[PDB]
This record gives C-alpha cells, structure tokens and sequence, in this order.
C-alpha cells in the first residue's frame, strides 16, 4: 500500500511546547506557550506537507497558500488524536509539557473551544478510528480549504484532492464500507467549525496582544494577520463533504 | 513575506 508507507514514514513525531510548568497558569503564559507550539508545529507541518505524495506538483504559491489556510485544522485534528491515545480524552494533549486540564481550559479563556476539541478527541474513540484512517484523514485536511475564486493551478489541486479521497476510500476498502465513509467524512467536516472558532479567537487575540501580554512568534503573527483574515472575511472557505 | 522566504 505505497501511499500508507509514505504517510506512516513522514508522520511528524513529538513536539514539546517549551512551557514552564513551574510558573502559574496565567492567561498570558498558557497562550504565549500555545503560540510558541503553533510556530514549532508549523515547521513540522511544512516539512511533512512537502514530502506528501503529489504535493510538489501543485504550483508553489498554491503550496504555501493551502498550508497557511489549513494549519489550524490539521494541528487541531492531530492534537485530538494525541489526546485520544495518551489521556483517553479527559484532557487536551497539546504537547507533553502542555496538557490542558479543565483549569487550564478555563484560564486560557477558550473553555468553549476546548470543549469542542475534547468532543473531537472522544469521537476518535467513539468511532474506533484506526491509525491508518487518522493519517489518511489528516492528509485530506491539507486539501480542505481554498480561495473561493480558486488557486493559481486549481485543476492540479482538485485532482490531488480526488486522489486523497480515493486513498481514504481504499484504506476503508459495502454497508459498513459505506456507512463508515459517511462517518469519517462527517468527522472531517466537524473540524472546520472548530478551526473557524480558533481563527476568530487567535485573530482577536493578536489584535489585543499588547493589552494582555501575549507573545506571538514572527510567522504566526504574519499568518494570523494576512491569511486568517481571508478565511474570516469569506474569501477563503472550507470544502465540506456534506452541506 | 517571512513565510515566503522560509518555505523557499
Ligand atoms: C494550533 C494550536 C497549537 C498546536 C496544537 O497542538 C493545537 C493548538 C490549537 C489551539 C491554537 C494553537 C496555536 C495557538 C493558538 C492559535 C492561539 O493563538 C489561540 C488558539 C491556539
């Protein structure tokens, strides 16, 4: 199954957040540490993406574009998985040195969102998702948000996407092998409104970040200020399986 | 952009 080989091979490892657990759980520290993590996990997302099958066939601006649009969802999906596998979904396994219990969920002022992410995590258990399914689904997520008028080379993108769908089809490869497809497509859809809420939250946060002493690393601030607003303003949209 | 230059 050459495609799995790749996905299993290139899957990024553990990434620590750099969080000082000796300090108390302030809003500023939890959030500056999550911003750091984000910047760290983006390095790995980039390296991973470049090594995906067919990915470097996309025009290079498209390449950068889809990474910058889809990092949240990708990162949230992978964090849901880690939480499922390491803490059976009581808490949120952001990094081994940044595990959110409920207190941290409240202190982050993103309790609401963290509730939605914990559901996502539970669903990994609820649905008995295999590692191979996770991987194929996670890759699809890279190809699940685009400009509404399209990318420079949109035809190559649609083809690639098609192909990642068939792979998820294949790893599922006729009443379960169909109702299953319904379920995972459903689960993938569910990532989008959660990422939507985090985009809104982080963008709001970056705007008021001098007022609250929250540090945003360089590329995170660029992406939040240039790219995220295209999603928030409706210029860039998720692609859903189901309407 | 800083991303445009890291990625290339
Ligand atoms: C993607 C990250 C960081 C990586 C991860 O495992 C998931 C997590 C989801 C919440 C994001 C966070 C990056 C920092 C953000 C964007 C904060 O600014 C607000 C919401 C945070």
């Amino acid at each position: 199954p050459i495609f799995l080989n790749v996905l299993e091979a290139i899957e990024p490892g553990v990434v620590c957040a750099g969080h000082d657990n000796n300090q108390p759980d302030s809003f500023a520290a939890l959030l500056s540490s999550l911003n750091e993590l984000g910047e760290r996990q983006l390095v790995h997302v980039v390296k991973w993406a470049k090594a995906l099958p067919g990915f470097r066939n996309l025009h290079v601006d498209d390449q950068m574009a889809v990474i910058q649009y889809s990092w949240m969802g990708l990162m949230v999906f992978a964090m849901g998985w880690r939480s499922f596998t390491n803490v059976n979904s009581a808490m949120l396994y952001f990094a081994p040195d940044l595990v959110f219990n409920e207190y941290r969920m409240h202190k982050s002022r993103m309790y609401s969102q963290c509730v939605r992410m914990r559901h996502l995590s539970q669903e990994f258990g609820w649905l008995q998702i295999t590692p191979q399914e996770f991987l194929c689904m996670k890759a699809l997520l890279l190809f699940s948000i685009i400009p509404v008028d399209g990318l420079k080379n949109q035809k190559f993108f649609d083809e690639l996407r098609m192909n990642y769908i068939k792979e998820l089809d294949r790893i599922i490869a006729p009443t379960s092998c169909s109702r299953r497809f319904y379920q995972l497509t459903k689960l993938l859809d569910s990532v989008q409104p959660i990422a939507r809420e985090l985009h809104q939250f982080t963008f709001d946060l970056l705007i008021k970040s001098h007022m609250v002493s929250v540090d945003f690393p360089e590329m995170m601030a660029e992406i939040i200020s240039v790219q995220v607003p295209k999603i928030l303003s409706g210029k860039v949209k998720p692609i859903y399986f189901h309407t | 952009s800083s991303f445009r230059d890291w990625y290339t």
